[PDB]
């Protein structure tokens, strides 16, 4: 069935360490080395992204923008409007990045705006001069 | 066991079972229907019983079936069958009891005895015991052979058998019985003493124990489950399988390190891709940021362009604040992931050298037991008689062994000193040549029917040979003769004016330096009244502290238990003694094992009688002449002296029933 609890014993590896006079020595060198040669290459990465961590230092609070938290409004007010127009050109439909640069606008209002000033704003028009931009 | 189960228990018989051996006497009964088998198995029960409950008096049949009841005292044939068959092969009325009717006048058939061994000696008492004239030639001046006690004043040292090893089962517990026998038990527990003279750590001592015992199961599992008992064309010994087990140990100790470290750089290089794509973000961000402050120096009114660049670079520069902080969320994971994996580092080493030193004194007590180094036993059947192990502490005799074959040795015509050098056997007879060992020119001949040989299996090896057989031994019993173990151990006797060491410990072991010298005096037993060490050699130093003298080897036995008990707590010993087994000529080694490539088969094949040819060609088959006893003929109890004990009154059966016939099969 099975050998005592800990006691490690596979077929092939019986076989493995019989195979000559000094097969036992060698596959243990093998190990020997294989261990040296897996533990500098640790030392390695340990140094290299020792370097990397070092690059990161501050962080990134220098360039952190304070909170702007302000209220979604119903009415389009012209700026708005011509803020939307000029999003869409840039993002496309990513919604959710239009609605955080108008500032005041719940993501469906953005979706809602598409399709009844659609005719006036041409957006048709403006993501085709998207998506060939990319 | 409680009743008549535990008589056939205490004589080696499955009481609810008859035996090959019953089915060859009693083949009408074991044919024939149940329930006269269970009456069969009842008798003989009861029968063993009542020998056994007072084996100082002969058991007769009359006194048997006086006390059997009905319906089982009904058939007297059958209760003299039985009450014959036990009596003729040796498992009531043998030993040293009173016989109720004294000896037969006269006697029939002479059986010349090869040495005064617990086998010989047994053997002759059952022979003699059953009318036979008998003679036995021993070469020593002193009977029980290997089983030798040192006697010097008060002081008493068993420098051959010493053990008997549990009563549950052993025909020496009634043995022990008919002769005084001051039998102290041994209490087991053995501490270690390293070559710097300080115990192993209780702690210690236990993994290696532990440790130990978990690599001999190991041995069994590769013999057993991988069939792993041939290697290059040769047997596999113990011993190398030993080596192959540990090996894949410390493989598989590696093998772990190698992907506990293998996951570690894994890890680790998440982290390194993981830093890079931050260290590029934190640039971006740098540059967008000062885009988006450029975009707000332009001071108002601007024009809508001018506002959603604002507005455009404020949220392009939150949306890459948003990746790096849950970039950061990640990194911390991975890093503790790592503090993780690099807190629990797999075992460094399966066995440091400090551990190995001791491990090598456990293998050096088994080979000390098995009386020989583990690279020659082996490997699928060194422990092949462990089930017939006695139940029971085991014991020292107190009063020295020798005793015993002294005691079996009274009314018996022992030729001491009387060395057998030529053994012809042939259709007609046997005539046993012999020397005086004082004078060696001075020869003797014998003549006899039947020739019994205890000769040791180290005599019996011995090239050019001290016995010669005429005509030879056949092929078969001399390729068993090669191929067997006799095996080799010896012992220091210390005798001392006072008890410097603890006194309620029995023995205490030493642990060796090297591998290579791990059975040197490797072990001490306390065990007697005096105070008296004894120290064993066991292993290949055995083989090699027979040629180093007495003073020498006491020298290495003092330093040693100075390193113990202090540099002036240790005297000079008054008296000392020293084993030389192997080069004893009369022994030639200790005892028996199952050598690399040998069987228990063997061990029955050593049994196996020899026939000589016919004397007038086209003549009759004769009848068998030469039998064999001793130690190495049982192959369910060799190395012993209830296995000698046991194989002597074997061949006495045998013999009785060629010579005086078999009544007892109908
Ligand atoms: C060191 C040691 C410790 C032991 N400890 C134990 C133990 O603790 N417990 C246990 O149960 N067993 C033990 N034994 C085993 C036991 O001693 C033997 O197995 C047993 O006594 C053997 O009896 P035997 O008759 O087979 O052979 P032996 O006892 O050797 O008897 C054979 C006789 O033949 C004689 N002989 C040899 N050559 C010739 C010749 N050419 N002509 C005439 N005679 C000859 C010998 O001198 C000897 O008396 C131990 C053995 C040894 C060596």
């Amino acid at each position: 069935r099975k050998p005592p609890k800990g006691m490690f014993l596979s077929q092939e590896d019986v076989e493995a360490v019989s195979a000559n006079a000094t097969a036992a020595t060698t596959v243990l060198r093998q190990l020997d080395m294989e261990l040296v040669s897996v533990k500098r290459q640790i030392q390695n990465i340990k140094q290299t992204n020792s370097a990397l961590k070092e690059k990161l230092d501050g962080g990134i609070e220098p360039y952190r923008l304070p909170e702007v938290i302000q209220k979604c409004n119903a009415r389009w007010t012209t700026e708005e409007q011509l803020l939307a127009v000029q999003a869409i050109r840039k993002y496309g439909r990513d919604f959710q990045a239009i609605s955080d640069v108008i500032g005041n606008k719940s993501v469906v209002q953005v979706k809602n705006f598409f399709v009844n000033y659609r005719r006036r704003f041409n957006i048709d028009e403006v993501l085709q001069e998207w998506e060939a931009e990319h | 066991p409680s009743g008549v189960e535990g008589a056939a228990f205490q004589s080696r018989l499955p009481h609810d079972r008859m035996t090959s051996q019953e089915a060859a006497c009693f083949p009408d009964i074991i044919s024939g229907p149940q329930q006269t088998q269970k009456v069969f198995l009842f008798i003989r029960n009861r029968t063993l019983q009542l020998w056994l409950d007072n084996p100082k008096i002969q058991l007769t049949f009359e006194a048997t079936l006086q006390q059997l009841e009905a319906p089982y005292n009904s058939d007297t044939v059958l209760v003299h069958r039985v009450h014959s068959y036990l009596e003729r092969h040796g498992l009531i009325n043998f030993g040293i009891y009173k016989r109720i009717k004294p000896l037969p006048t006269k006697k029939t058939g002479k059986v010349i005895i090869i040495g005064s061994g617990v086998s010989g000696l047994a053997a002759a008492r059952q022979l003699q015991s059953f009318g036979m004239d008998v003679t036995l030639l021993e070469a020593r001046d002193r009977v029980g052979g290997r089983v030798a006690t040192f006697r010097k004043g008060n002081y008493v040292a068993d420098l051959g058998a010493m053990v008997v090893t549990g009563l549950g089962g052993n025909p020496m517990a009634v043995v022990s019985k008919q002769v005084n026998m001051e039998l102290a038990k041994i209490k087991q527990k053995c501490p270690l003493y390293e070559a710097n003279g300080q115990a192993v750590p209780k702690e210690k001592d236990e993994m290696v124990k532990q440790e130990f015992n978990r690599l001999l199961e190991a041995t069994s599992y590769l013999s057993h489950q991988l069939d792993f008992n041939v290697l290059n064309n040769k047997p596999v010994s113990l011993g190398q399988a030993l080596e192959v087990v540990i090996q894949l140990q410390e493989k598989h100790v590696k093998d772990e390190q190698i992907e506990h470290w293998k996951k570690i750089v894994k890890t680790q290089e998440e982290l390194k891709e993981l830093l890079n794509k931050m260290v590029n973000l934190k640039e971006k961000i740098k540059e967008l940021h000062q885009q988006y402050k450029e975009a707000s120096e332009v001071k108002p009114p601007r024009d809508i362009t001018a506002e959603f660049l604002v507005k455009s670079k404020h949220r392009d520069l939150t949306a890459l604040c948003k990746e790096y902080d849950e970039l950061a969320e990640t990194q911390g994971k991975l890093e503790e992931k790592l503090q993780e994996l690099e807190a629990n580092p797999p075992s460094d080493v399966y066995l440091s050298s400090r551990d190995r030193q001791i491990l090598d004194w456990h293998f050096a007590n088994l080979e000390f037991a098995n009386a020989t180094p583990l690279s020659t036993l082996s490997l699928k059947h060194w422990d092949q008689d462990d089930d017939f192990e006695f139940t029971g502490s085991h014991l020292t005799v107190r009063n020295g062994y020798s005793c015993v074959p002294v005691a079996l040795a009274e009314g018996l015509d022992i030729k001491l000193n009387t060395a057998v050098r030529q053994v012809r056997y042939t259709a007609s007879g046997c005539e046993v040549i012999a020397v005086n060992t004082r004078s060696t020119s001075q020869t003797f001949i014998y003549k006899c029917d039947a020739v019994l040989c205890t000769l040791p299996l180290g005599v019996l090896k011995q090239q050019p040979p001290a016995v010669q057989f005429v005509p030879p031994l056949p092929e078969w019993k001399t390729s068993a003769v090669q191929r067997m173990g006799f095996g080799n151990l010896n012992k220091v006797v210390l005798c001392f004016d006072r008890v410097f060491w603890d006194p309620s410990v029995n023995l205490f072991g030493h642990v060796g330096s090297t591998t290579a010298s791990r059975g040197e005096l490797f072990l001490f037993w306390n065990l007697y009244k005096a105070p008296i060490l004894l120290a064993l050699v066991a292993g290949e130093a055995a083989g090699i502290m027979e040629n180093i003298s007495d003073d020498v080897i006491v020298g290495r036995c003092l330093a040693i238990l100075k390193g113990i008990f202090g540099s002036s707590a240790v005297p000079q010993p008054k008296e000392t003694v020293v084993s030389r087994w192997r080069a004893d000529p009369w022994a030639r080694g200790s005892y028996s094992y199952v050598a690399a490539g040998s069987s228990g088969n063997d061990y029955d094949l050593m049994a196996q009688p020899i026939t000589p040819g016919p004397s007038i060609p086209g003549a009759p088959q004769p009848i068998p002449r030469l039998f064999f006893a001793g130690e190495h003929t049982i192959r369910n109890y060799p190395a012993t002296v209830h296995g000698a004990l046991l194989s002597g009154l074997r061949e006495a059966g045998r013999i009785a029933d060629q010579f005086l016939g078999a009544m007892y099969t109908l």
